[PDB]
RNA sequence: GAGU
């Protein structure tokens, strides 16, 4: 069973495994970060609250005042999506803030009742999302990109080799806060520990633990774990624990209780160990040959005397040995270096670091961190507390915390932000750990290790940065002031909230326009991931570390989704699956598997919690509903493939397509692409520009229905039930009483937008899909947006190609293409170009805009109003004017044979230039609307007046049929109310509708009912006459323009632009391609059957790029229309039901492996003959990526479609009548028209405006700026002995102003002599050398 | 690799198979962007000398 | 310079009050001087922007790479 | 976002 749309369309599904999951909403990162800004969660630590309560509330330096926050409000935003869009304006909501200030007393305790003032201020606006995860930005739609960045937490990365010909095995931590200065320990080419704070200068570690309060014999303990050594009559004896020796060679004759237990140079093996553990072992004999070379723990001072004699960490010789036992301290504590596992560090560490003292410690960090300021105690022990212990300026937050925690094995999840000493003294701990042996190092680039930033999260960073600065101006303003008298709103100025969030929505890297060629450019950019942005890498930052392709990427991003260049590897997209965890990591969906037999649970996992676990591919092949079907399985644990037992296996892939992106998931035959050509396939997906005519594509994965639903730009029902009216601009929906609100009415109304500009200047068109009095269900596709057929994306045009060589027409992927393109006006394309007319006000004279325009041809004056303004609807050419403009001049320069002239004809010479607005060059298309701002201080212009009027009436008419439609639906319900408890329709019909009011039935259900629906009346009266007033007071209004502006007028051309050579043509299989001819009919080659072809495509194309799903898609193309030739043939033989059926179902259930099962019988004979007629244009069929359909079943369809199983036809050569010697591939392939028109990429300069300073030609097509002629083109004139036209290049061409100019006359005059000049910009080098000092003369012969 | 593609493009690989010439590839598009700046900068040494 | 110092004081009130901006009348009426006047200061408020300002979001132009001499009668005229 |  399915629903009224699917039973219209079903498109064949080749899918052999079934999805469990279903697919995502794939917006919903954006969707749900941003509601996480703005979530009223009082105790959920989220946006707003987050900000708010990490300073507030704001205590006073004096300590008796202060200012408390206590809720905020969101208002309802002054400006409308379309309004915003409409005046340029940046889409925001007011958010006021209630707060109150509460003052204390000084001489009388802290009594807290002396004045109390509260009250609501205004906090700034926040730029605020779209239904469709968008901006509105000055009035453009843009996307803020998710952004990765390595998390905080502790990195312990190895330099391997690195430097040195030794290539020194050299670690090092570094610790990364969310907010405040790094740390980093690394270690130096002898092993010593080296500090970097802020990863400045390398001191020695032990000094930042001399900081810490530590003292040199309480560093050693923490970090050294000490010996006993008892000294008794002559002899010496250590308090030995048994496993301490391990691999160790003798040095002496170890006498333990009796016998001789170690030979002296023997290794001592496990048995001697163990041995000597169970005998009981205290004290051991040991030479004093043995000591000379240990180190001394504790600094014993000789008691007698007081004299120091070992201090702390020194080494120990023979005749100070004698001292110590003299000195009668019976227990010492030698240290325990063995290197090995504990090794000569924190020893060593100590001695190439002469500070001693916590202060000095001090001193010198200041000293590295300030160097030359002169060292105040105080200031040097801010410093440092400030550094890793200020709350305000280090946060680590619960995603430092917890990374960190993870890493050092804590069972403890949330932290306190600040650094506590346990975690520093760890943090050497593990690094030494490591160096020893013990720890592993970690990969920046794991994906556990990485953190991905959406929309909320990065809000509430800025935004709390702008309640910084709010601090410093805030509490300084709480001290200074007179505390009783003054009010809250007073200190709070929202400027600088709204400047730094305006700065990340507009000014940031991650706020970019959003790619709206298609829905799928939009869809794939929202879900795009940039390693850039604050806290990220650069071009140059980044190296081969990030860039690369990681294991762990699997499920999570497409590795095969990125731009090619210097961007690639930065930027890539979210796997289809894939999502956020709680703490921004990236997490898969999985399937568990309990005892051998796949469960039907679904886990999300972490990167880190993926290593874990043994999971199986979705390609692995499952028994019905219980365990796997092979003994030996195909599986992958710890990010390692290979083969498993079904008992071992714990989790799975829910399917193929959690792997890639949302870009790759469209593609049809994936699995036999090269990812070369699959990259730039996806690329050239998103350029793609919907024609006038969609086609929904032949080849197609499933996914196509579900892209277009989640674009969101299709119009989508809400409630489902019967379509009441339909119009090119107004669907309206009748609802089932089933989602039917008691309370309002059940009429849903769909306006639809036609024709609207994109970004990229192309169409943004709805169309609506069902017809009038269409039973749909809920999520049925009312209206379709421009690249979408009924439910599914249709990007381009399916053509039938042909794969042969032409005469060189084809020659290198260059493309062949009929004339019957045109014809069909396929691939033509609507740009709706926008121009602005700016009439601005110079000292010079206010600039006027009237149809008043010295020395023009009235041809040009003939199609302006009495304004000044083009009439609507008229079709112009590149140079026509279309609005009038008059600039002040300024004259009275007539050098002498000009006021000879002036004098005799007269002609006398009113002042003004020809400010009037042109159409850009070789641009034609109509005007598809007009719009006018005129600023307040002028008056109202003709066309304005009369525009703004056109658009009052359209308000009130809108507004009326609004109030009337759900009128029409709240007076319908109330009649279904009054006949089932109360039967009377011969008085009712016929009396008059507004009075209903009145009457009174039965008295329970009914009669509540009745009131609610009644209530209703009133609300949506008074609602729609306020509704009303709103447009009227935004419409009335002058237009706000910017400063030195009096006014504007926006123009629309509408552009039909017809497809030529030169245009950028591509298939979805990264083939790609310029149209070289553009042949008649007649020309092409055609079947047996007469039907000519479309496209013919150069094979050679293929072999060497490896893209061979091209093919795949052209048989399966051939054979989806052979569905539609058959089928097409019997509705034109009209036949009977039955046997339509017949065919068609035996087609869907082809595949002896298929998936879906659509087993006809029950539907009805409307539906029937219905489904017919849409798949007369061919069967829309779904080979779903990787898990497709195989060549065998293709080759079975190419039987049902009566054609050869190998897809090759003999062709008919149109021009000859010769046949081509052997047959050729040829099938439908599904093609787009790119948004790089040919149109634009046309430019050419002789003469036109130059640079300011150099004096040479501008850039751009904008400025009608020339090419540059680049050195590398210098070097090819150099190769040849092209002397003089380098000269051209270098001089007449560019610079020399008195040089080209004359050559120009030369060259009308028919001399091309040269004559060259001094090119200016060798003038600016001389005279930059002087401002230099340098003097450089050019010296005479 | 130890463990190579014994498929072919004719078949279409799979899952691991594909992912595993991801590497290689965008491996192989990064050096022809970043590793040929190198090329070109050397070249202009050499045309300055001579 | 004192009268843009109290534009921008007034500024944040009428923000404030208003919920949205301060347009040039409502300005104009609050300071009792003439629209004209409030205007012409509004322009002559704005401070110098470089030149060599990097117009390239991609550092592609030093502003510079616009600017055309319109002094330079055009070859065209000069013939 | 193009191509070499």
């Amino acid at each position: 069973v399915y629903s009224y749309t699917e039973k219209k369309r079903i498109r064949k599904d080749f899918g052999k495994r079934p999805q469990v999951l279903d697919v995502p909403y794939l917006l919903s990162i954006q969707l749900d970060s941003f509601q996480k800004f703005i979530e009223q969660d009082p105790e959920g630590q989220y946006g707003l609250e987050a900000a708010f309560r990490s300073v507030f509330p704001i205590q006073s330096y004096s300590g008796n005042s202060e200012l408390q926050y206590v809720s905020y409000r969101l208002g309802e935003p002054v400006f409308d999506v379309q309004e915003c869009q409409i005046r340029g304006v940046t889409y925001s909501a007011p958010l006021r803030v209630k707060l109150r200030l509460v003052i204390y007393e000084r001489e009388a305790p802290e009594g807290t009742v002396k004045d109390i003032k509260e009250q609501e201020v205004y906090m700034g606006e926040i730029p605020l999302m779209t239904d469709n995860g968008t901006f509105v930005i000055n009035g453009t739609e843009r996307v803020i990109v998710s952004q990765l960045h390595r998390s905080p937490g502790v990195f312990f990365d190895s330099d391997k080799g690195k430097t040195h010909s030794s290539g020194k095995v050299l670690y090092n931590a570094r610790i990364i806060p969310y907010r405040g200065s790094w740390l980093d320990f690394e270690f130096d080419p002898k092993d010593n520990l080296f500090v970097r704070i802020d990863r400045r200068r390398k001191l020695p570690a032990t000094i930042i633990l001399r900081a810490l309060n530590y003292t040199t014999e309480q560093i050693l303990d923490l970090f050294f774990e000490k010996v006993i050594f008892e000294i008794r009559d002559n002899k010496l004896q250590m308090e030995l624990v048994p496993e301490r020796l391990r691999g160790e060679t003798a040095s002496f004759d170890i006498e333990a209780n009796g016998k001789v237990y170690v030979e002296k140079g023997r290794r001592i093996t496990a048995r001697h160990i163990r041995q000597l553990e169970k005998d009981d072992v205290k004290l051991i004999e040991v030479p004093v040959e043995y000591i000379a070379g240990k180190v001394v723990a504790k600094d014993y001072i000789d008691e007698s005397t007081g004299e120091l004699i070992c201090a702390a960490n020194m080494e120990l010789s023979l005749d100070l040995l004698a001292k110590l036992s003299q000195s009668g301290h019976k227990r010492i504590e030698t240290l325990f270096t063995n290197d090995l596992d504990h090794g000569p560090y924190i020893s060593e560490t100590l001695r190439v670091d002469p500070t001693n003292d916590r202060l000095s410690a001090l001193v010198e960090i200041y000293r590295m961190m300030r160097p030359g300021e002169p060292p105040t105690r105080e200031a040097a022990e801010s410093l440092f507390e400030n550094l890793f212990f200020s709350e305000d300026r280090y946060d680590l937050s619960a995603v430092g915390r917890m990374k960190f925690n993870r890493s050092l094995l804590r069972e403890e999840i949330e932290g306190s932000g600040i650094l506590s000493k346990d975690d520093i003294i760890d943090v050497m701990k593990k690094l030494i750990d490591i160096r020893n042996g013990k720890g592993e190092v970690d990969d920046i680039d794991h994906l556990g290790n990485r953190r991905i930033r959406s929309v909320g999260e990065m809000a509430e960073n800025q935004f709390r940065v702008g309640l910084v600065r709010v601090e410093r101006a805030v509490k300084e303003r709480l001290s200074l002031g007179d505390l009783d008298t003054l009010m809250p709103q007073d200190m709070i100025n929202a400027k600088p909230i709204s400047a730094a969030v305006k700065e990340f929505f507009g000014s940031s890297q991650l706020s970019q326009f959003m790619d709206q060629n298609n829905p799928l450019s939009e869809i794939t950019h929202k879900r795009r991931i940039s390693a850039l942005g604050p806290g990220g890498l650069t071009r140059e930052r980044a190296g081969f570390e990030v860039r690369d392709v990681h294991p762990t990427h699997y499920g999570r991003v497409c590795p095969i989704e990125t731009p090619e260049g210097p961007n690639i590897g930065l930027i890539n997209s979210l796997s289809v699956y894939a999502q956020t965890n709680e703490y921004g990591f990236l997490e898969t969906p999985y399937r568990k598997v309990t005892d051998g037999v796949v469960t039907d649970e679904i886990h999300y996992l972490s990167a880190i919690e993926e290593g874990n676990y043994v999971i199986a591919q979705a390609n692995s092949n499952l028994d019905e509903e219980g365990h796997f079907v092979e003994d030996l399985v195909t599986c992958r644990s710890k990010g390692e493939s290979s083969l498993f037992s079904r008992d071992q296996v714990d989790y799975m892939d829910v399917s193929t397509q959690q792997v890639v992106s949302v870009g790759a998931s469209l593609i049809p035959f994936l699995e036999h692409d090269d990812a070369n050509r699959a990259l730039m396939g996806a690329n050239m997906q998103r350029q793609a520009v919907p024609t006038l005519r969609a086609d929904k594509p032949l080849v197609g994965t499933g996914m196509e229905r579900a892209v277009a639903v989640d674009s969101g730009v299709t119009a989508v029902a809400k409630r489902g039930g019967v379509v009441q009216y339909v119009d090119a601009s107004r669907i309206v929906i009748k609802v089932n009483e089933d989602e039917m609100y008691p309370g309002e009415a059940g009429i849903d109304i769909y306006n639809l937008t036609k024709y609207t500009r994109s970004n990229q200047n192309t169409c943004i068109n709805q169309m609506p899909c069902v017809s009038l009095g269409e039973p749909v269900e809920r999520g049925d596709v009312l209206a379709d947006g421009p690249s979408t057929d009924l439910g599914e994306l249709a990007l381009g045009q399916n053509m039938r190609v042909a794969f042969m060589p032409w005469n060189g027409y084809n020659f290198e992927d260059s493309i062949l293409v009929s004339e019957r393109v045109v014809q069909e006006d396929r691939f033509t394309t609507i740009h709706i170009q926008e121009l602005a007319c700016v009439s601005r006000d110079t000292k010079l004279g206010p600039e006027e805009i009237t149809a008043d325009i010295p020395n023009v041809g009235e041809a040009a004056l003939s199609k302006l109003d009495e304004s000044g303004i083009v009439y609507i609807g008229a079709e112009v050419t590149g140079g026509d004017i279309l609005v009038g403009k008059v600039t002040p001049k300024g004259e009275t320069q007539l050098t002498p044979e000009e006021k000879l002239l002036r004098a005799i004809f007269g002609e006398k010479a009113s002042d003004v230039k020809d400010s009037s607005l042109r159409v850009p060059n070789g641009v034609s298309g109509t005007v598809i609307d007009v719009q006018v701002f005129t600023r307040d201080g002028v008056e109202k212009d003709k066309r304005a007046l009369e525009i703004e009027e056109m658009q009052l009436k359209q308000a009130k008419k809108d507004l009326s049929e609004e109030l009337q439609i759900l009128e029409a639906g709240l007076f319908s319900r109330i009649r279904a109310v009054l006949v089932a408890g109360g039967v009377e329709a011969e008085k009712l019909d016929k009396l008059p509708r507004d009075r209903w009011l009145e009457l009174g039935l039965t008295d329970e259900e009914k009669q509540n009912q009745l009131e609610q629906l009644a209530e209703q009346y009133d609300e949506l009266k008074h609602e729609f006459e306020k509704k009303l007033e709103a447009k009227r007071r935004k419409i009335t209004q002058g237009d706000d323009l910017a400063p030195g502006v009096l006014k504007i007028v926006k123009v629309y051309l509408a552009v039909k632009r017809r497809i030529q050579p030169g245009d950028k043509m591509a298939g979805r299989h990264g083939n790609k391609g310029v149209i070289s001819k553009i042949n008649p009919i007649e020309d092409m080659p055609y079947d047996e059957n007469g039907t000519p072809v479309d496209i013919v495509l150069n094979p050679l194309g293929v072999p060497s790029r490896m893209n061979i799903g091209q093919i795949l898609e052209t048989h399966l193309g051939m054979a989806a229309k052979g569905i539609g030739d058959k089928i097409n043939a019997m509705l034109k033989q009209q036949q009977e039901v039955a046997k339509l059926r017949e065919f068609i179902q035996r087609a869907y259930d082809l595949g002896a492996d298929v998936r879906q099962k659509v087993d006809l019988s029950t539907f009805s004979d409307e539906e029937v003959m219905r489904l017919a007629e849409n798949l007369r244009k061919g069967m829309p069929i779904a080979t779903p990526v990787f898990d497709g359909a195989k060549e065998a079943e293709i080759k079975e369809l190419l039987k049902l479609g009566d054609l050869p199983t190998s897809g090759q036809i003999r062709l008919y050569d149109g021009r000859t009548g010769e046949q081509f010697e052997r047959p050729v591939t040829v099938g439908y392939m599904y093609m787009l028209k790119l948004n790089h028109l040919v149109d634009d990429k046309m430019h050419a300069r002789s003469t036109g405006s130059y640079s300011l300073v150099t004096q040479q030609p501008l850039g751009g097509k904008a400025q009608f700026g020339g090419q540059r002629f680049g050195e590398m083109e210098v070097w090819a004139l150099e190769a040849y002995g092209a002397a003089y036209t380098l000269q051209e290049m270098l001089t007449v061409k560019s610079d020399d102003v008195n040089g080209r100019t004359k050559m120009y006359k030369n060259i009308v005059d028919g001399n091309h002599q040269m004559e060259p000049g001094m090119p200016e910009s060798f003038n600016v080098l001389l005279k930059e050398i002087r401002s230099l000092g340098i003097n450089i003369e050019l010296e005479d012969e | 690799i130890e463990t190579p593609i014994t498929a072919n493009f004719r078949e279409g690989l799979n899952v691991l198979q594909y992912f595993i010439s991801t590497h290689g590839a965008r491996k192989g598009l990064a050096d022809t962007a970043l590793k040929t700046a190198n090329s070109g900068y050397l070249t202009r040494r050499l045309v300055d000398v001579a | 310079i004192e009268t843009i110092n109290k534009l921008n004081r007034i500024s944040r009130q009428m923000l404030q009050e208003m919920g949205r901006e301060p347009t040039p009348e409502e300005l104009a009426e609050r300071m009792l001087m003439p629209e004209d006047k409030i205007r012409k200061v509004l322009k002559i408020a704005k401070e110098p922007i470089s030149m060599e300002t990097p117009i390239g979001d991609d550092e592609d132009s030093h502003l510079g790479d616009f600017i055309e001499d319109t002094t330079l009668e055009l070859p065209l005229d000069s013939a």
